[PDB]
RNA sequence: CGAAGGCGACUUUCUGGUCUGUAACUGACGCUGAUGUGCGAAAGCGUGGGGAUCAAACAGGAUUAGAUACCCUGGUAGUCCACGCCGUAAACGAUGAGUGCUAAGUGUUAGGGGGUUUCCGCCCCUUAGUGCUGCAGCUAACGCAUUAAGCACUCCGCCUGG
């Protein structure tokens, strides 16, 4: 029912492949378990403006969830300082 | 803290004639669902206290509604009392 | 409509050039209209899209 | 964080003590040097702004 | 070595101290500002950041920087007679920098002075 | 915004509640509010993060004619927060709460109303308010005057020398 659109970061030294596989494991999250998502913003080439993981770049990615029990975005906060490859989110909501 | 179709849904089956929002019966699954979610709902906040009073207040607006359903007709008041779990 | 936190360019003529962001009485909007361009501007500026300071 | 070049350093003197100026660095650790209570930080915020 | 560092000063209310050092930290000379004999209500001078900010400038004589770019971090009588009186030793200054400690409300200050 | 104590980097969770507009409906379903129940600022009785900064108490240095006072720090609980409260403030808008009516101008917060249009801005209707000046009436005067202490109605509470 609700539309969560987070915004994370993945570490940006990478190709397209292993950064879209990186996230299969959050379309596994963030795309599965009835999502039916319509898009998947997930940028190149941002520069990173402060110096977090002390980067040259920063490859931004907002992908939307839309569900009425919120599990996804929760989901991959409680998974994403215990990773290390994902640095942020930021879910948003509308209606 | 109460959506609009639910609302809608209860004038379907517990309204005493067609354009009857504001009827007694209206405000009792209204009411005590709403309780009942707050019930729920300041379980998880302990302090959800102004909410605590937003249902309680419209206690004696459905209670005033019990109240006026004595003098007019007795016999919707047994019906009503009757209809669903409600004390006193 | 609603400014979202992505389109800076008709957002950055309101913010301060040094990290901060300029007012709502010098840059000539509503009150609403400041309020919800605000929130374009929060969510750029907490949201590395803007910065704090460097 | 203002560099100045191309001319001498009085107008550099006039463009740091300027920076200074116009910026909530100075004036804000002259705001953060002691406590003012919240009863009294008003006091500021109207005598020197709903007079403005 | 040479050609290239920072002037890091942090010119305070009291005793306005100059280290030299390069762009990355490592302080190859640095000047105590009462070295001018400043003791009471005397290192709050224009003249303790003039002559005691070039007893480690003029007084270099180990890497021969000259392109210096000073840093001030803070406020201070001998402030604006610290970045103008380093190049009372005529060092060429040239980017001098207000990189302040600004905190958003950093802690909870002390009292008022009665 | 919150009844009030109050509420401040934010992103999200659960919500409260405010308000406008259309006003659909029930046919006054209201107000005071003794009892009762809550909140209840700060400090104090105590716990665990607290002693980083601040800081009672204590300390040091001198000034000063006088000290350790006005100057200064170090620094103890107390601090910060969570975990129990106590039931107190100039908790004052020094105005209890609900309803009718009598000069204005003036900004401003939210919703609805538009005329030109504007390249999102000018002028103006209205609602609820936030404010600032200001009739008649008022009081002892201050001062109030649509966010009445004016002109009327209902209820509670309180007062009558120090």
């Amino acid at each position: 029912m609700r539309t969560y659109e987070v915004m994370y970061i993945v570490r940006p030294n990478i190709e397209e492949d292993a950064k879209k596989a990186l996230v299969e494991r959050f379309n596994g999250i963030l795309a599965t378990e009835g999502a039916e998502v319509l898009e998947a913003k997930d940028w190149g080439k941002r520069r990173l403006a402060y110096e977090i993981n002390d980067f040259k770049d920063g490859f931004y990615n907002i992908v939307r969830v839309k569900s009425d029990n919120n599990k996804a975005t929760d989901e991959f906060q409680r998974l994403a300082k215990i990773s290390d490859d994902i640095i942020r989110y930021m879910v948003i909501r509308e209606d | 803290a109460i959506s609009q179709e639910r609302k809608n849904e209860i004038i379907k089956e517990y309204r005493v004639h067609e354009t009857d929002t504001g009827s007694p019966e209206v405000q009792i699954a209204v009411l005590t669902a709403e309780i009942n979610a707050v019930n729920e709902h300041l379980r998880t906040h302990k302090k959800d206290h102004h909410s605590r009073r937003g249902l309680l207040k419209m206690v004696g607006r459905r209670r005033h509604l019990l109240n006026y359903l004595r003098s007019k007709d007795i016999q919707r008041y047994r019906e009503l009392i009757k209809s669903l779990g409600i004390r006193r | 409509t609603h400014i979202d936190y992505k389109d800076t360019e008709l957002l950055k003529r309101f913010i301060s050039e040094r990290g901060k962001i300029l007012p709502r009485r010098v840059t000539g909007t509503s009150a609403k209209y400041q309020r919800m361009l605000t929130t374009a501007i929060k969510r750029s500026r907490h949201m590395a899209l803007l910065p704090y300071v460097k | 964080t203002v560099v100045r070049k191309n001319e001498s350093l009085e107008d550099a003197l006039r463009r740091f003590k300027r920076s200074v100026s116009k910026s909530g660095t100075i004036q804000e650790v002259r705001k953060r040097e002691f406590y003012e209570k919240p009863s009294v930080k008003r006091k500021k915020k109207s005598e020197a702004a709903r007079k403005r | 070595n040479i050609e290239n560092g920072v002037a890091h000063i942090r010119s305070t209310f009291n005793n306005t101290i100059v280290t030299i050092t390069d762009e990355f930290g490592n302080a190859l000379s640095w000047s105590s500002a009462g070295a001018l004999g400043f003791k009471g209500s005397k290192k709050s001078t224009p003249f303790a950041a003039q002559m005691a900010s070039e007893t480690a400038s003029k007084s270099a004589m180990e890497h021969g920087l000259k392109t210096v770019e000073v840093t001030v971090k803070g406020p201070g009588p001998g402030r604006e007679s610290a970045i103008r009186a380093l190049q009372s030793a005529g060092l060429e200054v040239t980017a001098i920098r207000d990189v302040t400690p600004v905190p958003h409300n950093g802690c909870r200050p002390p009292k008022r002075r009665r």
